[PDB]
């Protein structure tokens, strides 16, 4: 007897051990593909980085965004070219990614979370020297960069304020020059810097399956070992080869865990977190 | 024309400035003081106190002749809890007004 | 793929995790919440996730059944005057045991093993409470709120601790007395300037018409509070529930909730939902 | 009816609070300050220091009092904030036209 | 004689101090306080942000003066408080009965 | 032994490191200053010392004529409204990712290679200036500073870093807003009850007589500018610099100094010298 | 057994060590407390007993003997005008060499050897105190408080150092000046918003009728020390002191002591002893008439 | 229509300024810099040029003339075994009353009106220096620093004010000891792990050759250093000072600097200019 309705509070009361478990815990996602392109999974990317926050967690956002930098380059008559997996970035191109992913997608990211309620700052990774960038070992693809140093100085004390860092892919040079840097690879070493427990990239897969003709083979949980295997046997192919070494290469210097999950599916990132429920592969450095 | 000073609960302030700007009251300062009003106890933050002083606001405005009666009404009715503590109100005469930035002056009783 | 849509359940408490972000909560637990097992471990399952979830919740607690059971067990037969226990110095020394020792330590064990970490005060611990005697006399020990001092406890709240207060509080001379713990709740809700003061109860909250039970009363002030005692609508044992609500309103504290204790989770109910789990008395309206 | 306002040294709050209850003077409030009143090329000394024209810390007394009740309450102010040394303050008194009380709503 | 309130930007405090001071006043005392002039139709600015209707931080100050002084010492405050922004704030102007010196006892009933 | 000194000098500048120890300056960094490449080198050199002499720079800038090449760039047309950018939801974009995106970071690279650790906001970043729309109608998304939050740089100041501001700041909605950067900069000085506030200017500073350049007013206060401002002698794209200014030492602002961005070393000639680059407004 | 309710007296002082916990005492230290052996040791040994007992004790002191001894060894004639040291350029040299040089880090290095944490400063370092000239004209180099700056000794305090500061300060342009010890104690206590200002002195404290003891006052406030003032019951050297209490007074330390330096271990005998060694002196006026 | 350029050269320190901003300088004040007017003027205006500029000096100091001085007014004769003062219990009173009492106050009050806030201490002062008497017998009350206590001045520095320690130490029993100014200086250096020690010297630093003017050796290393000692090119009075610069750098101290303080602003010289001063002396 006899009254009232929604038992949102039952399930709340369950979230509990899953919030107990992150208390106070550091999380950096890299947040791109689809989760960035449709609206509605980007709203809830957004609500869910807020939530971590407000409750007690420390989300970190990393991002880059590829397809948003094409549209640009074709609006300035520059044609968009790409060197396995990474962008063949000139002095022109380089100007317009640092426009793009700086200035426009960094702060879409920003000013989301501020009118959801959560406080962002965005950085770059010029930024008090945020990330030093030196020029990527693939030669003939102009600015692209690899992390040569993270001083994560500047965003530790604000994190300790429950500011949430936005940080986008592009850094300097030590002479000023911008370089473009994989996501992904800043996302990870971004993670090492803090210590995190978990690096989480939103991915436009399910995660890592063990026979790609049989949808759900898809495995839970793998560790670095495992993962080589899983290279060296082709079953981890193609684009997803710098994803696991990403994870593997954060991992080795200490990350707690690492997730390849499915954004395009809503609330990935609580699905993950506070669920059991299959959207990705966790890569751990243990066992 | 005359000075309204409202000694009040300091959580009272908004709900008094509230009800002071709907009934058309335009310039308004607050300041921080300690009070003691004492009948028989007041209670501040949880303890009992007799003859000390107690954090309360200072609220002035300052109005036409006219306006006294129903100003007063509408402090007391925003400011009262019925709970010994709940403060007082003191009208003063005023003589003149002048805006800093204009200059614009003021003479009613 | 997948099951459980907890996550959208989640998503949607965030205004309401937002609203009350670092704020402190005084409940006082009690009636039935703290018969019922089922009740009982939901409370607890409740205050850690508050605190888990950034708030801080503080509980205040008494315990008139379990003493009633320890004065059978000792040969003293349990009395009352309009409301308050008469407490003489056998009686004290028994409640004191019981409130302090067998109670809070229940309240204090439950809340660690379910993960928050709680530390068990009575008034005379750091001299939170002092008291002094009741106004109301030939009633033996019974006290009445003196003093709060919060200082012993609030870095402990700036830790993340679980503060778990019993209703029991020193004289300045040392003298345990008996205080009503809705009362020692308000009081401390004042001193912490708490932005909610919660009591668990084993009423529906306020009810406009006593006989309709749809009636309840969802926000009230106080004017409004005093008006409904005056016309004998708030009556028994509501009106010191209603006293001690308005008088910790008036120190400031930014709402007073009424609350149906008997029904599960009634403290997640009441921060988290719009369900009508009882009555709001605020110092501001309407 | 008449405010008194009564600028004294902090420290004498306390003794100035006494003689007042003492005399009946039931209502009152203090506030935070900073003042000057010094003359005639003379120095107010404040925390150890020698001032002449600077803002120095002091305490605000108000209290609302029956026409017959001021000569015997400025006495009795003068007597327990005095010092003799320059800084010793001031009293103020002014007219009051109404005084209520907000919980009972009771004129005087 | 008359009490004379002036509610004033803090900054202000030290040039209103010394054309008060040059025009030959004694005493004076300063408390902190806040205020809204609310001008409908108009906002107040205050370290960089809009204001309606909320409180700012300005200052009371607070002199006794005699009749005769009252219109060049108002003249005086305008002139040395005034930027003409919004905010610039008010003076007040009331009767004063009695001034007594606390150290001497020297009573001000001026005639 | 001895050969230049150098020393003298920098024994000589002592009442002046004395006189600012521990002050906030503002700058607006912008025009000439910010064109030829000799200016904007001697521009950051002067930030840094600042920073490392223990004061506490601010830059803020825009970037007007680098928008207009971008615009170019993309089809667009530059178009004006009394002083402010006509600006429409897609000058907007291009408004955004020049100024948020390669000037600020431009100047944050400068000063980090210089030695300095600058950190580039933008006003969305941590609501440091929350946007409303512009009084002025018809002419798009040009925002006023509706709130200055100093909380998310001030601690950075403390510790010793030189935020770099760019004049875009958000919507309460999340929209852009495209504010001038003067008054962005003379905000951000009254938010951090700054020292001073300093515009670096195409101009002398204030001309007594426009005709005769040697004319120049080291010093005004407000009632003086306001005066100016009425008898012409201060006009066009002049009046909404002085009225900054005003606007910023009401607010409690010490000094505000309109200066000559066009000859290189400005700052330190201004902060640490008498010679005559400019005027000081203050507010007595 | 024992010989050991040395225990029940040490249960005893519980209140006098709860009443002053923490609170600030600013001593000055000289005349006899200063000269003889035996007053010297005890006072080492009764401030480094407040501050281990969490009081804060501070020392102020000047030296007037000591001066006038080695004046002597330079061949300069000690010369006084009422009360006041006539110092011209030659003889402040000497006070300075004396008063900063000798006799402070005699007390500093005391104090250090007993166990507690002495700092010697003198009025000009870190501007503690800034000297100008004393009304007095015609007698030199002597001055008067300034201002007081505790800044400097404040953190010291709190880190439960024991400040030793000597009564000589510096001008505004560097001139050193030789103020008296005891309205250097006086100032440095209103500053430090002392509970107490001791007085260390060559007399039992104030006499009601100075041709008998002890008709010794134990307590005043300040219109009843202007009274004796004015009545002539205080005379002579005691004026200056009693003027230099109340100057403190005024400006907020809650008690001045006015004692007997005379007797070993007088400080303890007054802040924890109901013992006549002085008259404490207070900031109320509630003098009948 | 600028003038004095002071700002170029302002400018140009920049380098300088961002090598040791915040490092710890402790400089030994003797000699001609302490005698002469000039000198001295500009030692304290370089000192708090430093502190100004974000460094921390410290100054350490003795006073062999002044003291001189005064035993000479006292009737006693100043003597000397081999560089230390032989000095008897009255000596003893009297050197501590000249440089704890007369010298010290002289260099904290003219620190005070320049500017800087100064704060004057002796070894006793919160056992900054405890005392043991010197290896050399029969000399009286000659000291060797036996430890050093820095808890009481570096909080000091940390609010950026400049010690002034002269060098007279308390035994552990209470009894005052004369030390060495130099070699005060250098353990000073040590317990505050400075970035240099600086020797104001009356000398141009080490020459290679002692007759040839420009035989300056600009730099040298421990080795280096006790090779010049063995060779006999360092002789005299340097030996103690190389031995205390030695000393020093083995605790920790980056660098050792003789100089010229018979040079106006030999300290700014040293620090913000490459000019030929003295000798720096590296761990290197
Ligand atoms: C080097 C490189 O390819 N950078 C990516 C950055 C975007 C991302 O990582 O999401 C690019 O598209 O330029
Ligand atoms: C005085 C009094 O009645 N105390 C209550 C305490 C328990 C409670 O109120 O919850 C009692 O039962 O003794
Ligand atoms: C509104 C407006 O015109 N903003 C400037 C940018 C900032 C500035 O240059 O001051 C513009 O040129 O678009
Ligand atoms: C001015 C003056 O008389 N100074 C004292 C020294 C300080 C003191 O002992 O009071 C003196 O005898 O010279
Ligand atoms: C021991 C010794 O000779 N001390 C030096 C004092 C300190 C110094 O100047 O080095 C002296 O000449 O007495
Ligand atoms: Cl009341
Ligand atoms: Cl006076
Ligand atoms: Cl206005
Ligand atoms: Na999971
Ligand atoms: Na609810
Ligand atoms: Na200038
Ligand atoms: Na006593
Ligand atoms: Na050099």
């Amino acid at each position: 007897i006899e009254a009232g309705a929604a038992d949102r509070v039952r399930i709340l009361s369950e979230a509990l051990p899953y919030l107990q478990q992150f208390a106070g815990r550091t999380v950096v996602v890299k947040y791109g593909g689809a989760a960035m392109k449709q609206e509605e999974l980007k709203e809830a990317v957004m609500r869910d980085i807020v939530f971590l926050a407000c409750v007690g967690m420390r989300p970190v956002v990393v991002h880059g965004g590829g397809p948003e930098i094409n549209a640009w380059l074709g609006r300035v008559g520059i044609e968009p070219q790409f060197h396995n997996g990474l962008r063949v970035t000139d002095a022109d191109t380089m100007e317009v990614v640092e426009m793009v992913l700086v200035g426009r997608v960094n702060k879409d990211i920003v000013s989301r979370i501020n009118t959801t309620g959560g406080r962002a700052v965005g950085f770059c990774g010029t930024d008090g020297r945020l990330v030093l960038a030196r020029p990527h070992d693939q030669e003939g693809i102009g600015f692209v960069g690899e992390v040569n140093s993270v001083n994560s100085e500047v965003i530790e004390p604000l994190l300790e304020r429950g500011y949430i860092p936005v940080i986008s892919s592009v850094a300097a040079d030590e002479n000023g020059q911008s370089f473009n840097i994989n996501a992904d690879t800043v996302a990870g070493e971004i993670a090492a810097a803090l210590n995190a427990e978990k690096l989480i990239l939103l991915t436009d897969t399910r995660g890592i399956l063990e026979d790609p003709k049989r949808p759900e083979s898809l495995i839970p949980r793998l560790n670095i070992p495992q993962s080589r295997e899983l290279i060296a046997q082709g079953i981890v192919g193609g684009g997803m080869i710098p994803k696991v070494d990403c994870c593997i290469r954060s991992l080795a210097q200490g990350v707690r865990a690492a997730h390849i999950i499915d954004g395009r599916i809503p609330h990935a990132l609580l699905l993950e977190i506070f669920t059991d429920a299959g959207i990705g592969t966790m890569i751990v450095g243990s066992g | 024309m005359k000075k309204i000073e409202a000694i009040i609960r300091p959580f009272k302030l908004d709900e008094v400035k509230i009800a002071l700007v709907n009934a058309g009251i335009v310039g308004m300062t607050v300041s921080e003081v300690r009070g003691f009003g004492r009948q028989k106890t007041e209670r501040y933050r949880g303890s009992e106190y007799t003859v000390e002083f107690l954090q309360k606001l200072k609220l002035e405005i300052v109005v036409e002749d006219a306006q006294v009666d129903t100003v007063i009404d509408k402090i007391v009715a925003a400011a009262r809890t019925g709970e010994i503590g709940d403060g007082k109100i003191f009208v003063s005469p005023v003589d003149q007004t002048i805006r800093i930035r204009t200059g614009e002056k003021n003479a009613d009783a």
